[PDB]
């Protein structure tokens, strides 16, 4: 619409690119990876787990209060 | 071999699965001959006065004021009761009538019944 | 809305040039009013075809009742610029 | 303004995906006769578009140059304090 | 609430699977959101619900405004069948699109993970009717599905619109306005999260099949 | 989870109920139990103003938490040792939970054997 | 507080200036949409500094400042609950109308009727934000069928086409 | 009423239409799409009207069976998301007779040029009238095909509309 | 053909196709065009109810039966599964979680007078 | 099925003619014509003085219309609110009603100087 640059249509044929247009792009792109990668590498554990999960079936019986089988 | 279309009142018989598209006879095409005979003189009266340019109005259209009449005051004149009629007069003119108002006297019943015992809870029920 | 306009010269050149990449129509037999049919000797499904490689050209349907009287370029033209009002 | 359509002699359906739909109709008797009018769409810029997991990929390259010095800065700065 | 939300994410997400129109896949995709956040409410997380309604905002407009630069550039045309090869004919789109697509899918870190991520997690944590926790966890597989869908038939392949097409985006108001956006996009979710105050007990620690079950349901 | 498998496809008797827990007494098996002790009053959770589902044993890490982010701002990034503090101390909340969801699994067991085995020889 | 609740109100009233002017008060029909996109971008400032005093200390407050009507027991106020979901939707609706209006002025460069298209955008963000920051039930129900009747003049704009009415 | 060939032809374009939405990339449905003609092409001389029916009928019940459930559509096509969105922007044109007259003096070279087409639009009529009720049969016109102008200096009958009508972009 | 003389009061307006204006010929050059209508055609009875921004009876890819039985049967379906799904809740496994001060009792509006019954809670 | 041998000259007449209307639809150089209009001294100015890019200089123009909105926008409006909040609106009960701060343990009270003792020790933990 309105405003910008004026490129000719290409018929048949890639449509013509400027630099800002495509240095932008990729730079943004850029930052995702950048930004994913940092956060990552500082926040691991948000992305795969926070602490320990203790499995029940190790606790003993005296820690719990379970009295034994005949008392 | 593929399942037939099967055509409710909503939605309409393809005319391409629709045999009548197909066998033509004589009559058939005679038929269209005289239906667009009919379509080319209404076409014909439309465009004389639609694009005369002494014309600024509304060109009135016989059609469209049969419709409207038939809609509104040809029905009485038509009417006659009969089992159909009357049937469906009560049905749909008192049977809703009477279905609501023990919906609602059965209701009002109910919850005249628990205030005065007490056992509707109004504790902060002072708009109304 | 920001489309470049359509002119008379620009659309028979496409619709000439859609034609030229046809293989079975020789480019120096096509004219502007080469019939498809009585000169180049195509058959009525290619006729189709060509009105379908038109559509695809000006992404714009044309109507199955006016697709069959167009038979030569110089027709297919004119219905274009009549079916987008182009005047110069 | 006029515009300058090519020179529609350049459009061929030679090296591209269209040569392949030849091969299989060749085998059938049968023959593409618009194959180098949709040609266009597998040659010139629009040739060799990248892959799903190449577009998703795209500027990491440059965000893990960036990154690795970001923490190794970091690194070097933590050591200190 | 949970099994109204629970119908809705699965049901919507999965008349997007086959869409063609890319308004209308769009329209699909936050019919899904919305019943994400209807389940949300359904395990008693209102907080989580209010925060995923700001970072869906972001990329959710954004995907409309990207989807937007393609349409007018194709002349009016929605139909993904007719597209293609966009990804380096309007690099600036592609990139906000294919971020985007990441924050609704729920890549890690993105302005979607603080709020996506940390839901379903919570979902598979609490009391809960079990057949509205799986299809919550089917829409999200749902979401990676047709996200790819509107990637891979309006930026890989080969193009697919007519001959004559003006294909620019260099417009000011065009890219400052999906600028803006695709930086929203990419920070919302973090700015957000470290900054409004803590109303409730998250929850932290969980089996690792529970823990990591939205990011590799999203993978597959 | 797992466990629903050994309560729906399997005995429910031999499960614990989340809605009826705990089905002992609190002090069988433990002479002289401990209490859990609240550092934080009643007065200093009302004037934090923390939201009931959090005025639990684990407050007292939350308002530390709270008081340095006031503090903080607009350093937002800060305070992050008494996040992981208050993670902590609710992490120990929630596996002592689990604890008693594995002690109440051990008694029900427990409690089978015994009638089991009175039963069988009656 | 002054301070507070004076910028959460500069927000709303920012918001109707644009649409009084419409009565022929300052005419700049070429700039107009560009107009309305400008006051959203100060609207955001103007709503980020409750937004920050509210990340500082917890702070909210209610204002009721127009008494409307009273029936009974029962007295209506046009009432503006400031508080932690406003707070943080308020920003975030306007960062993101923001940039859809300076979108807006290019994919509707050429509509004829790009000042209403306009218009027809503040009156929905206004009705959101009524919604949004109702106190009481009444003056939640003017925003939520606000934005409905919104909805249906901007569904139907090309009103030429029977699709689009239905 | 339409004929054999009429109907055929019809058949093939929907197919390609439907077949083209079904495979999408140009190179698979340009292999499918002249196997398609193949099958078309078997049939072409058939001089039979009965087993050609029956190939028609059993045509159309099998593109029902396969159809595309949502085919692509151009979008100022019925159905396409453009269809009758300008028509909001189509004014007739005689609005332009109620223009108060300090509202036509903005475009005085426009009306001005305008009052010829009236002036010229009112002498046509008479001879545009008479045109049709001489080559209109006893019984009235069989079709709505309108023919030419015979003469030099004659427009062809009922133009104004048609020449007349709105834009397809007006504004 | 006249509607059946039943007394119902159509009389003799003709009787055509129960078949949506939206079935009508998009391309014809129609005097209505948002109507598909012709100037002296006689309208249908129920015209107002088959304009083209009402009920419409086109044609549909999927038969009308088949299209009904799988709606309902995926509603039905649903429906099941939500109950089934509601009597077998998936939790997590921990006990009831523990407040302070007798389960909130005086942050959860408990009457200061009469002292709660006391509650406690055990470390493990 | 092509075109009737009468069809193709009406279509040709017709099309004469439509591609002439169009012509006439064009606006001469002059028109529209605009009655004759007059702006503000202020407006005069900034006609000419932008005409020279000077950056520099542009920056001023962008600065001046902002400035103006800030002032007749935001500014007069928080004049006319702030006003009616503070001397019409809080002189009224209840009217602004604000959630209290939140006091932590170790806090001083701005109004009495009170000092809410701090918490006991905690059994502290390095993890
Ligand atoms: C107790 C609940 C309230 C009961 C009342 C509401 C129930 C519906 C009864 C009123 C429906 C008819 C309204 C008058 C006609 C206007 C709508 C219309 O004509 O339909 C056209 C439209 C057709 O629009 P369309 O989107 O389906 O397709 C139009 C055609 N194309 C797409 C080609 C352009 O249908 C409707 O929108 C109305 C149907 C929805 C209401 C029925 C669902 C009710 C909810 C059930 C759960
Ligand atoms: C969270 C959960 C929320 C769930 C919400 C969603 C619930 C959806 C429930 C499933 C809905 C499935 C639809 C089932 C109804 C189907 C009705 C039907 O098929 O019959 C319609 C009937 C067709 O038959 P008919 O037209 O008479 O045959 C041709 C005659 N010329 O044509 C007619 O109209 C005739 C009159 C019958 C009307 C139907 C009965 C009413
Ligand atoms: C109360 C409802 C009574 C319905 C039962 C009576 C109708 C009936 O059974 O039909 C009897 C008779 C038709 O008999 P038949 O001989 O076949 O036809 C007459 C030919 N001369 O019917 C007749 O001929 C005369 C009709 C008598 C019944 C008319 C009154 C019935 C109620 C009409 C509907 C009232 C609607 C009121 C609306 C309320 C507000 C909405
Ligand atoms: C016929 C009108 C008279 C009638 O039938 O209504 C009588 C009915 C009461 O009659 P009943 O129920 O037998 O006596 C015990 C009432 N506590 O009246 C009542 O008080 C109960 C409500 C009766 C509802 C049916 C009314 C008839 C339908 C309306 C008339 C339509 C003509
Ligand atoms: C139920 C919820 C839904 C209700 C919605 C109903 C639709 C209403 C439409 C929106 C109306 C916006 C309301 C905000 C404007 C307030 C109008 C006003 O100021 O009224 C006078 C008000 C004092 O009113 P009050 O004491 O509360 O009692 C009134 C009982 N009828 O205030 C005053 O005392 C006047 C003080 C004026 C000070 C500022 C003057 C300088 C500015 C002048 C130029 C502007
Ligand atoms: C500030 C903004 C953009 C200017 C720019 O940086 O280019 C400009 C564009 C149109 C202007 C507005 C419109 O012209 C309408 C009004 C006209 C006068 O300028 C007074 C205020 C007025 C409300 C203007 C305020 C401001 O100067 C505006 C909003
Ligand atoms: C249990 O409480 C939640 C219900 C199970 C949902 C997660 C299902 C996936 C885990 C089973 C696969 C384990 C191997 C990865």
């Amino acid at each position: 619409a309105g405003g910008g640059a004026h490129i000719e249509p290409r018929y048949r044929q890639f449509p013509q690119l400027t630099r800002s247009q495509v240095i932008q792009a990729e730079f943004f792109s850029a930052t995702m990876w950048f930004w994913i990668l940092w956060r990552f590498w500082h926040d691991s554990d948000a992305v795969l787990g926070h602490f320990p999960y203790p499995d029940p079936s190790q606790w003993t019986d005296e820690e719990l209060g379970i009295p034994p089988d005949d008392e | 071999s593929f399942p037939k279309y099967e055509a409710s009142r909503l939605s309409s018989l393809p005319t391409t699965l629709d045999p009548a598209e197909y066998d033509i006879s004589s009559e058939t095409r005679k038929a269209q001959a005289e239906r667009l005979a009919i379509r080319s003189r209404l076409k014909r009266e439309y465009q004389l006065q639609y694009y005369d340019p002494s014309r600024r109005g509304v060109i009135e259209d016989p059609a469209l004021v049969r419709w409207t009449y038939a809609r509104s005051a040809n029905i009485y004149p038509n009417f006659r009761p009969n089992t159909k009629t009357s049937l469906l007069g009560a049905l749909f003119g008192i049977g809703p009538l009477v279905f609501w108002y023990y919906v609602f006297k059965t209701d009002r019943d109910r919850k005249e019944k628990l205030i005065q015992e007490g056992k509707l809870d109004r504790t902060f029920n002072i708009s109304y | 809305s920001d489309a470049p306009p359509l002119t008379l010269e620009g659309i028979k050149d496409r619709v000439l040039y859609v034609l030229k990449l046809y293989d079975k129509i020789d480019p120096e037999k096509l004219s502007v009013n080469s019939h498809f049919m009585k000169d180049l000797g195509l058959d009525s499904l290619d006729q189709v075809e060509i009105i379908m490689a038109m559509e695809d050209e000006f992404g714009f349907e044309i109507p199955d009742i006016d697709a069959e009287k167009l038979m030569c370029p110089q027709e297919i033209v004119d219905y274009i610029a009549d079916k987008k009002d182009v005047y110069e | 303004s006029k515009m300058e359509l090519p020179d529609y002699k350049q459009w061929k359906i030679e090296g591209t995906p269209l040569e392949t739909v030849q091969e299989k109709l060749a085998a059938r008797g049968l023959r593409d006769p618009w194959g180098r009018n949709e040609a266009w769409r597998y040659m010139g810029g629009f040739a060799n578009n990248v892959s799903f997991v190449g577009a998703l990929l795209k500027g990491f390259k440059w965000g893990f140059a960036a990154f690795v010095v970001a923490i190794g800065a970091e690194y070097y700065l933590e050591s200190q304090k | 609430t949970l099994c109204l939300g629970a119908i809705t994410t699965l049901f919507t997400a999965m008349c997007a699977l086959t869409q063609n129109d890319i308004k209308k896949i769009i329209a699909f995709s936050t019919s899904s959101q919305l019943g994400l956040m209807m389940v949300t409410i359904g395990i008693n997380q209102p907080y989580l619900a209010f925060l995923h309604i700001c970072t869906h905002a972001f990329f959710k407009a954004m995907l409309f405004m990207c989807s937007g630069s393609i349409i007018h550039s194709l002349n009016d045309e929605q139909d993904i069948r007719k597209m293609g090869g966009l990804f380096k004919a309007m690099p600036f789109t592609t990139t906000a699109l294919i971020v985007g697509s990441l924050a609704l899918t729920g890549m890690p870190f993105l302005t979607g993970f603080y709020s996506k991520d940390l839901i379903i997690e919570a979902a598979n944590t609490s009391y809960t009717n079990a057949w509205a926790l799986l299809m919550t966890l089917i829409a999200t597989s749902f979401t990676a599905i047709y996200s790819t869908r509107i990637i891979f038939f309006a930026l890989l392949g080969q193009p697919r619109f007519p001959t004559l097409v003006n294909i620019n985006e260099n417009n000011p108001l065009l890219i400052n306005s999906i600028k803006r956006l695709l930086i929203g996009s990419l920070f919302a979710g973090y700015i957000i999260s470290n900054n409004i105050p803590p109303t409730t007990i998250p929850q932290m620690t969980m089996p690792y099949y529970l823990k990591t079950t939205a990011l590799i349901v999203t993978i597959l | 989870g797992a466990h629903l498998a050994r309560r729906y496809l399997g005995d429910a008797s031999v499960e614990p109920d989340p809605l009826r827990m705990p089905t002992f007494p609190p002090d069988y098996g433990f002479p002289e139990r401990k209490e859990r002790e609240m550092v934080a009053t009643q007065q200093e959770m009302n004037d934090a103003q923390l939201v009931l589902q959090q005025r639990d044993y684990c407050a007292h890490y939350l308002i530390r938490f709270l008081k340095c982010k006031r503090d903080s701002f607009p350093n937002f990034l800060a305070c992050k040792h008494e996040r992981h503090d208050w993670d902590y101390c609710e992490h120990l909340d929630y596996v002592k939970r689990m604890k008693e969801f594995e002690r109440e699994r051990r008694l029900l067991q427990r409690k089978k054997r015994r009638e089991q085995r009175e039963a069988d020889m009656a | 507080m002054n301070m507070f609740s004076s910028l959460s109100l500069v927000t709303l009233l920012l918001l109707t200036m644009p649409i009084m002017m419409m009565s022929f008060n300052t005419y700049k029909p070429s700039n107009y949409p560009l107009y309305v996109k400008t006051a959203i971008s100060y609207a955001f400032i103007t709503s980020m500094i409750p937004t920050m005093m509210f990340i500082h200390s917890g702070q909210e407050l209610i204002i009721s400042n127009w008494h409307w009507l009273t029936i009974q027991t029962l007295k209506l106020s046009l009432s503006f609950k400031m508080d932690y979901f406003s707070m943080m939707f308020i920003p975030v609706a306007l960062f993101v109308t923001w940039s859809i209006m300076e979108f807006s002025m290019w994919y509707m460069y050429s509509d004829p009727n790009i000042n209403k298209f306009f218009k027809y955008l503040l009156l929905f963000l206004i009705t959101m934000l009524i919604l949004v920051t109702a106190n009481n039930l009444f003056q939640l129900f003017i925003g939520w069928e606000g934005v409905g009747i919104m909805s249906f003049l901007l569904i139907g704009w090309w009103y030429g086409r029977a699709d689009a009415n239905t | 009423y339409l004929t054999h060939q009429q109907k055929v032809l019809r058949l093939y374009k929907r197919a390609l239409r439907h077949l083209e939405s079904w495979c999408i990339h140009r190179d698979k449905y340009r292999y499918f799409a002249c196997l398609l003609r193949a099958r078309f092409d078997e049939h072409k001389n058939e001089k039979d009207m009965v087993k050609a029916t029956q190939l028609l009928r059993e045509a159309e019940e099998e593109f029902w069976h396969g159809q595309h459930p949502q085919p692509y559509i151009f979008p100022e096509s019925p159905g396409g998301t453009s269809y009758e969105r300008y028509e909001c922007y189509k004014v007739p044109e005689w609005c332009l007779d109620d223009w108060h007259p300090s509202e036509k003096a903005m475009y005085p070279d426009y009306f001005a040029k305008r009052e010829q087409w009236k002036k010229l639009r009112r002498e046509s009529w008479e001879r545009e009238v008479k045109q049709l009720q001489e080559e209109t049969p006893v019984g009235g016109p069989r079709t709505e095909a309108l023919p030419p102008a015979r003469k030099q200096g004659d427009l062809p009958p009922l133009w104004w509309h048609i020449v007349t009508r709105p834009r397809e972009r007006p504004m | 053909e006249p509607y059946p003389d039943d007394g119902t009061g159509y009389g003799d307006y003709p009787k055509l196709p129960d078949r949506s204006q939206q079935e009508r010929d998009p391309w014809y050059d129609w005097d209505h065009p948002d109507l598909r209508l012709n100037w002296g055609e006689p309208m249908h009875w129920d015209l107002d109810m088959y304009i083209r921004n009402r009920v419409d009876t086109s044609p549909t890819p999927v038969n009308w039966n088949l299209m009904c039985k799988h709606l309902f049967g995926f509603v039905a379906f649903m429906l099941f599964m939500f109950w089934v799904g509601e009597t077998y809740p998936a939790y997590q496994p921990v006990g009831p979680k523990q407040y302070p001060y007798n389960n909130l009792y005086l942050e959860r509006g408990g009457d200061p007078n009469k002292e709660p019954e006391p509650v406690v809670h055990y470390e493990i | 099925s092509g075109y009737t041998p009468e069809e193709k000259l009406r279509l040709q007449q017709l099309r004469e003619l439509r591609r002439r209307w169009l012509k006439d639809q064009e606006l001469s150089p002059r028109e529209p014509v605009l009655p004759p209009q007059r702006v503000s001294p202020v407006e005069r100015f900034w006609n000419k003085f932008l005409q020279d890019g000077a950056l520099w200089k542009n920056v001023i123009y962008k600065t001046y219309r902002h400035s103006i909105f800030a002032f007749t926008h935001v500014l007069i409006p928080v004049w006319i609110i702030h006003y009616y909040l503070k001397y019409h609106v809080t002189t009224k009960p209840y009217t602004i009603v604000e959630k209290k701060p939140r006091i932590f343990p170790g806090d001083t009270i701005l109004e009495t100087g009170e000092v809410i003792p701090p918490m006991k020790e905690f059994p502290d933990q390095h993890h």
